[PDB]
């Protein structure tokens, strides 16, 4: 089933979505940004990310023309967007009442859309109460400019008192949860998220399953060029891929290949239908910055009748970092 | 730790924190995987359709840490059949009992020969 | 089954599922068109003007399937005449009395001679 | 009375409405359409249903234009429309708040109205919750865009359980339900419905009197040319006539023309009138193709004071599915 529920709710949206971070208005120019997007819609993707944060408000520009250009109904696309830093004011950051309606409207008229699907609290915010940020979103839900919300990186406490203050108040809880999930990242999202899933009705909308291209294993002969370690300003990368936890996943990752070639698949395509193969993550963002990659990672759907329990065995033997509940 | 937990029983509201419940993490309300299927996500609450008195001395249990005893106006078979609900144990069921005089701890072990142990029954 | 129902006698709320008032098809709780006219709409509950420390021993009859005694701050001819009121039948009325020890089968048949009956009855 | 409430709410409808489906921007012109709503509205009917599904969103197209025409007062008209298919994408299908938000919306625009009176959803949905069907619902009458909801083949624990939540959350309860109503089809608003309307309020708006024209006697002698049953697309109709299940029905069909023919009526009008007789019955949506159809089916109301108890225990022995509570 390629369209799959986000959380209890009602939306429905597509098991692999795309992102806009770091490619789009930024890596990548204006043109292949459209192209990558008529590549996704004609595949079936109707889950479009992005947030007011990338590229100084550039990403949504880009995103914002390609619908007007191309005519999509907006019925059959699901966009989300992500409210938080605004800019270097101070009013112009956090989750205060003030920012989830200016921001909302600010990127509204950059996506030059009437309104967006869900709406993600990119981050917690400690200096603002829980009921604020819950009667804010319900307030930009009611005025039409947001069907759903949803938060990211939010701990499953924080999670579970803004649920408390919607039923408290009367107010809209949220639907979804973006978090980290890749092969090295498995504690949120195998322990934490799946308990708040069949009690309150949260679902994963999880992002990087290549953890910024590293599970791709273009990395394992040092940096390439043209590829976003190289990119400025994202030292961070090369500083993750090159240090000695780094240089070890890597060793991981020949191991990896093994398995790929006794699938038919490659490795973004295990590293992204490994990510699929729970019920409880509800999306995966993708991110590519061309039209093999993106043809690449939509064929890892075929690889996920692939998957029998035995190979899911022998990968986390490889891995060697399944949680513990 | 502040997270205040509602427990609904039968229609009586009973909140509790959250660090109250969890000082006794094998019982029904301790373990969350236990009482998730008891939780009610459109009131924010746990129902449990049960007894309406026997609760009170099943919540005072936690608060006091420990110290359970029958209300007066909850017999024995009704408040007995509670207490192996909600899971407080065989060893807080073992206190309850001594306190309440219904201790018949005999236990005839025979001498174990298997005609030793036969003929002793007879006598 | 999964759907609760709300019953409210006079300011206090009992909430209980579809499926234990069911349990009964034939009292005032049990059939649905007996209790169709103690429905308040506008709160989704069914109100009841009654006693008020009566009703937890007869919410437990049907939870516990059949098990009903009396409260003991409530007296003997206040109970017995909500039992009436619920309905729950002349079956489980006698075994009421029993327990209670309001046992009185007491009927005297006559001679049924209308005259060896009529004289007996002098004796 | 010719007018009377929807449920227990205080919106007067007649006891005949007119229906778009099929007819309207389908089988009839645009011309006829003009004219059947006019042969309507001249008879006191201010029923008018319609949905988004039907011809495609054609339908709604037609009835549009014939109000802005005829320059009739939106205030003496009760527009009804229908929810849940929108198109093909899978997020255009469903009582998701993004499709009846979304949906509503675009109805409006193709009936060229500021609000339409009952929404309906058009069937349930089980991969929506029904917070978030009546959260949507109470959406789009808080934001004037409908005044009424209703709901078409609930069953009535569905119209039970959302009937609860919107007690629960302060919510709109819905005042309606259109369910399938003629001498065929008798097990809901006979059984089901009655209880729900003594209880909580919900009336019936019975749909297809006629069972699509079988009812009006006209297939005894197989499938007449220009019918329904010949129209493209409608095979499902035409297998249902010429069973042996319906090939019994039109055995019953003409011992009912004696009965038609005790009372001054016909078969058509004794088949809207049977299903009128009873208090709980809200309104009846007629059918109609041409103008002789339909100012046959308005003298149904006439019929409606020579029922008898007589002739209805006398129907009931011909037809043979009288329900059991
Ligand atoms: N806090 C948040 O909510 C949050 C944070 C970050 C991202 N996100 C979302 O998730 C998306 C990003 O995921 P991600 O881009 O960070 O990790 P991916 O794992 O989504 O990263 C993909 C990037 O890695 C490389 N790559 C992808 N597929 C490849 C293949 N088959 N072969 C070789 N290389 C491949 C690509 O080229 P290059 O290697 O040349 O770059 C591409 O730019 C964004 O669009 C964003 O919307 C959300
Ligand atoms: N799910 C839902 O909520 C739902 C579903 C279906 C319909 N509806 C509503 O109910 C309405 C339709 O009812 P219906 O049309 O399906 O059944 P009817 O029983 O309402 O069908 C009438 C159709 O049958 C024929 N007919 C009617 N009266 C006749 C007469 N006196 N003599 C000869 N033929 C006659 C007509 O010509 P032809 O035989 O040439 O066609 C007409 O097109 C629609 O307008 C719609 O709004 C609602």
């Amino acid at each position: 089933q390629f369209y799959r529920n986000l959380g209890k709710s009602g939306l429905r949206v597509s098991c692999l979505g795309l992102g806009t971070w770091v490619t789009f208005g930024g890596q990548i120019t204006d043109e292949m940004a459209e192209h990558l997007m008529t590549l996704a819609y004609d595949n079936g993707i109707n889950l479009f990310d992005t947030a007011e944060v990338y590229a100084a408000g550039k990403a949504e520009v880009v995103l914002g023309n390609i619908i007007k250009k191309k005519g999509w109904r907006r019925s059959s696309l699901v966009i989300t967007t992500k409210i938080f830093w605004g800019g270097k004011a101070e009013t112009e950051r956090g989750l205060s009442r003030k920012h989830i309606i200016e921001g909302l409207k600010a990127s509204l008229e950059r996506l030059q859309l009437e309104y967006v699907d869900v709406v993600f609290a990119n981050r917690p915010d400690p200096n603002t109460p829980m009921e604020e940020t819950v009667r804010a979103m319900t307030h930009v839900i009611n005025q039409g400019m947001a069907m759903y919300w949803g938060t990211s990186r939010w701990s499953s406490m924080e999670i579970m008192e803004a649920y408390s203050v919607a039923r408290q108040f009367n107010l809209i809880p949220p639907i979804c949860e973006q978090a980290e999930y890749h092969m090295f990242q498995r504690e949120k999202v195998e322990v934490q998220l799946p308990e708040l899933f069949h009690k309150i009705g949260v679902g994963a909308m999880t992002w990087s399953p290549l953890a910024c291209g590293i599970v791709s294993g273009k990395y394992d002969s040092g940096i390439p060029p043209y590829s976003r370690a190289s990119l400025k300003g994202y030292q961070w990368l090369k500083d993750k891929i090159l240090s000695e936890e780094g240089r070890r996943q890597q060793a991981k990752l020949k191991e990896l290949q093994a398995i790929a070639e006794r699938l038919g698949c490659t490795l973004p395509q295990l590293a992204i239908a490994w990510c699929l193969r729970n019920e409880g993550v509800s999306s995966v963002l993708l991110g590519a910055s061309n039209a093999e990659q993106l043809m690449e990672n939509i064929g890892a759907i075929q690889v996920l009748p692939k998957l029998s329990s035995s190979i899911v065995h022998e990968i986390d033997s490889i891995l060697g970092n399944k949680p513990y509940s | 730790c502040c997270e205040r937990v509602v427990i609904n029983i039968s229609g009586l509201r009973f909140e509790t924190q959250l660090k109250t419940l969890a000082q006794f993490p094998e019982t029904l309300l301790g373990d969350p995987k236990k009482r998730m299927r008891y939780f009610d996500p459109l009131r924010n609450e746990y129902f449990f359709d049960r007894n309406r008195p026997s609760f009170d001395a099943i919540l005072y249990y936690y608060q006091s840490g420990g110290r359970l005893r029958r209300p007066v106006n909850v017999p024995l078979d009704i408040f007995s059949e509670e207490i192996r609900f909600y899971e407080l144990g065989e060893e807080a069921m073992e206190m309850f009992r001594e306190d309440e005089g219904y201790i018949k701890e005999e236990e005839r072990p025979l001498p174990e020969n298997e005609f030793q142990r036969q003929v002793w029954l007879l006598f």
